[PDB]
């Protein structure tokens, strides 16, 4: 009965509310709050550049995680028009994220040619 | 003749394979011609380069061969047929991609150095450690800070046989620097060049703060938590 | 308070800093429309502080027992100076004000990428 409330993958932070059914009566039932959040103790500041120094400070903007600046559909009753879900809006990525695969391009020379070809940064992300 | 065939770093940067066939402890004889051959009748281009004389009372020389890659890959015995008097022998020596080899991809750890050494102050030694790769022919490059380093500052060992798997071959791939130059960040990166990684580049990365680190300064800030979230 | 009567829970859409006067607020639950008898909306009239912006609410008089199971009840309000001309704010209990929030600031050496 956790319902994801984001499942953001570029900050790691995952969200979960639910309502523990704790007493018989109604109200006291707390509503609870699972942020889980993955520190990568490695990960440079910008993680497509490899070189980079190293990521120490952490900030999680909370409200920024939560936001849906997505548009969703709503059903009037004659139209349908697209509906902002959000007042925020109008990224760090601290970590990596598994469906994308993030490429760096380094500069390799052998004979003077420099011929610049991109790695992978996460492999088995891309393959 | 020393039989040196062009490995995968030659074929994927110079996008050229340069079959060569470089003559070793050759007492001088004027008129040196060398030449190129298949295991056939076929015969692939001959040589273009020619040497000057080494001082050392003796003769330079090396042949070429300017083949495209998919007959590099394809596995038949091409031999060096250099045309000499002096020796009758044509020292038709045998170079080719070997078939039979199955691919297995290199993986890079970069080892930072250690306290024992970093604490004598002399230099510090970041070591690549590529293990793992059957076809026995990787090129570690060595960068700084995203700038490619000089060759010789860097000595990458010949692969030898792995321990436990006996078909992969590993790489110690050694860069000495100065003991300041690493405690002052300058992330020092390994890349390697091989044939069965996916975009033929693995690139790891170290430095003061990354590799085996005597600090975590996290400094986690969960702002704005009670605030709105739907 | 309201929920410890366990009697009825009004929900206020909060529609404020509209300078157009004219305004447009429905409730949907679970994306349907909800009755026009189930929630009352207020005439438009002018927010105190500011200077001709205009504040209007939306209460929606659901009893206890469906928002003490957590249903999503949503406020769509439609305005002309809106960018994609309307908003929908969605509430329930399970988002609401958490009472106890447990968190797990896990720090792993090999993150990494996520998973
Ligand atoms: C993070 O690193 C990447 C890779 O180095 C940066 O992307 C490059 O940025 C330079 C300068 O802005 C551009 O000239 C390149 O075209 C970019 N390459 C790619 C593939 O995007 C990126 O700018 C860095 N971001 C930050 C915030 O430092
Ligand atoms: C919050 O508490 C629940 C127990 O109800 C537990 O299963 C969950 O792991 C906790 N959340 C985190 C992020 O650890
Ligand atoms: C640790 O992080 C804080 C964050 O602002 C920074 O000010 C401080 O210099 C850092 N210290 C070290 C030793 O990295
Ligand atoms: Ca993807």
């Amino acid at each position: 009965e956790r319902i994801v409330l984001v499942d953001n993958k570029c900050k790691c932070a995952r969200i979960t509310s639910r309502i523990i059914r704790s007493s018989e009566d109604p109200n006291e039932d707390i509503v609870e709050r699972n942020i889980r959040i993955i520190v990568p103790l490695n990960n440079r500041e910008n993680i497509s550049d490899p070189t980079s120094p190293l990521r120490t400070r952490f900030v999680y903007h909370l409200s920024d995680l939560c936001k849906k600046c997505d548009p969703t559909e709503v059903e009037l009753d004659n139209q349908i028009v697209t509906a902002t879900q959000s007042n925020i809006c109008d990224e760090t990525c601290y970590t990596y994220d598994r469906n994308k695969c993030y490429t760096a391009v380094v500069p390799l020379v052998y004979g003077g040619e420099t011929k610049m070809v991109e790695t992978a940064l996460t492999p088995d992300a891309c393959y | 003749v020393f039989a040196i065939p062009p490995s995968f770093a030659s074929i994927f940067l110079t996008k050229s394979t340069k079959l060569t066939c470089l003559v070793t402890d050759l007492t001088t004889y004027d008129s040196v011609t060398i030449s190129w051959t298949r295991q056939n009748g076929e015969a692939v281009k001959t040589h273009t380069n020619i040497s000057e004389s080494h001082p050392n009372a003796t003769f330079s020389a090396v042949g070429e061969a300017s083949i495209c890659e998919d007959d590099w890959n394809s596995g038949e015995r091409f031999t060096c047929t250099v045309t000499h008097t002096d020796l009758p022998s044509p020292l038709k020596q045998t170079i080719s991609r070997p078939k039979g080899v199955a691919l297995h991809r290199p993986d890079v750890y970069l080892l930072p150095p250690a306290r024992e050494q970093l604490n004598l102050r002399e230099s510090a030694t970041i070591t690549c450690l590529v293990t793992g790769f059957s076809p026995a022919d990787v090129f570690v490059q060595w960068m700084q800070r995203g700038q490619p380093l000089s060759p010789e500052k860097y000595v990458t060992s010949a692969p030898m046989p792995e321990p436990q798997a006996p078909g992969r071959y590993f790489a110690h791939s050694i860069l000495t620097v100065s003991e300041e130059e690493w405690n002052t960040g300058e992330t020092y990166t390994c890349v390697v060049a091989h044939e069965a990684l996916p975009n033929r580049v693995t690139e790891r990365t170290v430095d003061k703060s990354t590799g085996k680190p005597t600090l975590y300064n996290v400094s986690l800030v969960m702002s704005d938590t009670a605030g709105t979230c739907y």
